[PDB]
């Protein structure tokens, strides 16, 4: 008892010194002397949980809660362990018991709030975060997590004061050398300085270094030339998103397009096979595919990467779900670069480069990144739309009365043959137009009746609202649709006689200044509506309230549900103009809208995430859509909505340039990506440390 | 989407 107290004290001491295994040995020795030692079981479980030994940590948590039935702190930390083991229901039970044992336990309410948050139940998360902050007013983790909840649903109550407090919390935590309560991925949404955002990321990169230093592994011996690889550069793509995820929707064609004479492609998957065609394609077209989800140990997984002789390891996650940045902290490869998946800096010294471009990351804001800049010639952004949605390369319209290109739209691999079977088809100078006749009335009747599909002249004509009933793999983008699809403004309640401004982003990317900008545009263009998504639905009443306070009636804003991927991209053809979010642009979402032929107005900022859209537009060749300030953004948007001849010109420009520009040309992108790889390698092979590659 | 799933870019746990 007294001796066990001393042993638990020494283990706590050795724990603070970093000697984790000596702490474990001494915790076990305290349990050997006094088995019914709740604090020792709880201390040992916390140490095992930090080592990643979650099942073993669970054993000692269960002992602690039995010995001390009022040990609320143990229930809470046990729930934290179950959450990490992906037992969400079990974690909810532990948090619930912790709050029942001690209703004033602030940490337990906050942990319960995070379960509601991860589960999608934002109003319940907000309620539990506010209880935590009512119990403990000085609670950075709960305050910052509540702030992000309010961001998701566009609750901007006391927004300016909230932003000021978030900055103050980060400044204090960085000053007191603690891990910031703001997640590095969220830092783009808050008016933090570039220095603070880099420092937040740097603190997270140091966590990975701390986790790998306990492995006590030496530095790897890296290859010095390409002899052992037969002159080929070995590139390893590491991602948790080889499957149904934006990442594969952008780059699934790139591994199979690499030149095998000069490159050997290794894809390192951090997630298990989700059964989709996205995973099938990357597994089939990469030279090598390694499922690291079967190798939980970061030491053994890093050994595997080094064994393959990787020259350039590519971090496609950053600080996003499923990341294992410990792999990069171990440095199994001599060159390690950030690419595509994470729109921000890692802040970590083990990442050498960030692959970007001059429009996204001009040399002036290079102090925002810890990595050296590595420029792609046009944009670093890419998308697989030409392969996934070839049925949207061309379109035809039905004249339901001048002539509109975005009221009733047909798309399909076999559209031309269907058109050739119809009489009186007109070609506008080239867009085919079907006149209002028996064929056209049958299409509208299908839409109004909610019918799934019809047949005209033997051709399958599908309702664009019903793709999951016709071919679910086509609806998700895993297969190219094999019918002709109808898309109409009446399917979404859009006005037939007005300008449609759209934004299909998650609502969290909007802030008060952005919605005020949009309200100013709608007031100047009386014949117009704003088209947004329930993303999530609980954000809709907040947007509508703020719009009503700004003087916009309810009928000026139209909401649609989130749609399957193919319908999402296809319905963008119904808008006239996309109004991009300046706080954080459309990234995947901007490629989606441009593939539909929709002009996008953007106002680039300073952070990477606020400049992606302008870079896409610069590559597309539409400099006139990039605004230097909020007033120019409004002026551009209003001109597109009122100068109807200008609108037709710009829409024709976007429609053509999405094919003729580099933006969607994955083969060209891969070859420029390969040119940049060899610049990195030849720079390293000559014995130099990483430097900016900006020419 | 309602009735299925729409994966997005999201932060990792900390
Ligand atoms: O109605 C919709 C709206 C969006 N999306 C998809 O949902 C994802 C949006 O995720 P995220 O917010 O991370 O997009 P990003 O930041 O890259 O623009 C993208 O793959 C979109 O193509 C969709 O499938 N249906
Ligand atoms: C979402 O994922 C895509 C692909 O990985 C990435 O390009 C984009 O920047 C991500 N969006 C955000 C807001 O992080």
């Amino acid at each position: 008892p007294t001796h066990a107290d001393s042993l638990n004290n020494l283990a706590n001491i050795k724990r603070e010194q970093g000697n984790i295994e000596e702490a474990v040995r001494l915790y076990r020795k305290a349990l050997e002397v006094f088995p019914e030692f709740a604090a020792a079981h709880s201390n040992l479980a916390s140490v095992l949980q930090q080592q990643g030994k979650l099942q073993e940590a669970l054993m000692h948590y269960k002992e602690a809660i039995r010995i001390s039935p009022t040990f609320a702190d143990a229930y809470s930390n046990m729930g934290n362990t179950l959450k990490e083991m992906q037992d969400v229901q079990g974690a909810l039970q532990c948090y619930t018991r912790a709050i029942q044992i001690n209703p004033a336990f602030a940490d337990a309410h906050s942990n319960l709030a995070s379960i509601h948050k991860d589960s999608g139940n934002i109003p319940e998360a907000i309620a539990s975060y506010r209880t935590a902050l009512k119990l403990k007013p000085d609670f950075p983790d709960a305050y910052c997590n509540l702030a992000h909840c309010l961001q998701i649903v566009c609750d901007w109550t006391d927004y300016d004061e909230r932003m000021k407090k978030l900055v103050s919390i980060v400044a204090d935590q960085l000053e007191k050398n603690r891990l910031p309560s703001v997640h590095p991925h969220h830092s783009m949404l808050y008016p933090l300085s570039h220095g603070f955002r880099k420092a937040i990321a740097e603190r997270h990169g140091n966590l990975c270094l701390d986790k790998i230093n306990v492995l006590h592994k030496p530095p790897y011996e890296h290859p010095k030339d390409l002899k052992l690889s037969d002159g080929r550069l070995r590139v390893g793509y590491v991602s948790s998103n080889f499957g149904n995820h934006p990442t594969s929707h952008l780059m699934q064609s790139i591994p199979g397009m690499h030149n095998p004479d000069k490159f050997e492609v290794f894809c390192y998957a951090l997630s298990p096979d989700d059964g989709t065609n996205f995973r099938v394609k990357v597994m089939a077209e990469a030279n090598h595919f390694i499922d690291l989800s079967q190798i939980p140990c970061n030491g053994k997984a890093a050994d595997r990467i080094h064994q393959d002789g990787i020259h350039i390891l590519v971090n496609m996650n950053g600080y996003t779900k499923g990341a294992r940045n410990e792999l990069f902290a171990l440095r199994p490869a001599p060159i390690q670069a950030m690419w595509l998946g994470y729109p921000g800096t890692s802040g970590a010294l083990f990442m050498d480069y960030i692959i970007t471009d001059q429009e996204t990351s001009p040399a002036e804001v290079a102090e925002q990144y810890s990595e050296k800049l590595a420029y792609m010639p046009h944009t670093f952004f890419i998308g697989d739309h030409a392969n996934m949605f070839p049925h949207l390369k061309k379109k035809a319209v039905i004249d339901f009365k001048h002539i509109y290109d975005n009221r009733i739209v047909l798309n399909g691999i076999d559209l031309k043959a269907f058109l050739d079977s119809l009489p009186d088809v007109k070609i506008v100078k080239n867009m085919p137009v079907i006149p209002m006749n028996t064929i056209a009335e049958a299409v509208i009747e299908m839409i109004n009746r909610g019918q799934i599909q019809i047949t005209i002249n033997g051709f399958s004509i599908s309702n664009g609202l019903a793709t999951t009933q016709i071919n679910n793999k086509a609806a998700t983008g895993e297969e190219v649709p094999r019918t002709i699809i109808v898309t109409t403004r009446s399917q979404y309640g859009l006005p037939e006689d007005a300008i449609v401004y759209c934004n299909f982003n998650q609502l969290y990317k909007i802030d008060p200044s952005t919605l005020q900008m949009w309200a100013n545009i709608l007031k100047r263009v009386p014949n117009s509506v704003l088209w947004l998504l329930r993303f999530p639905a609980v954000g809709e009443p907040n947007i509508q309230q703020y719009a009503q306070n700004m003087g916009l009636p309810q009928n000026r804003i139209i909401f649609s549900p989130v749609a399957p991927k193919e319908e999402h991209v296809r319905r963008g053809q119904l808008a006239d103009v996309c109004l991009d979010t300046p706080l954080c642009n459309g990234h995947t979402t901007g490629m989606d809208v441009l593939w539909a032929g929709t002009p996008m107005v953007t106002m680039p900022g300073e952070t990477l995430a606020s400049r992606v859209a302008a870079s896409q537009l610069t590559c597309l060749g539409c400099l006139e859509l990039i605004a230097k300030n909020r007033q120019e953004y409004e002026d551009i948007a209003v001109k597109l909505g009122t100068d109807l001849e200008y609108l037709k010109k710009v829409r024709g420009k976007v429609w053509k340039q999405r094919i003729s520009s580099p933006l969607f040309n994955t083969k060209q992108y891969t070859m420029e990506l390969e040119r940049l790889y060899l610049q990195m390698w030849e720079h390293y092979a000559a014995g130099n440390k990483p430097d900016h590659m900006i020419k | 989407y309602p009735g299925g799933s729409t994966p997005v870019s999201s932060a990792n746990m900390m």
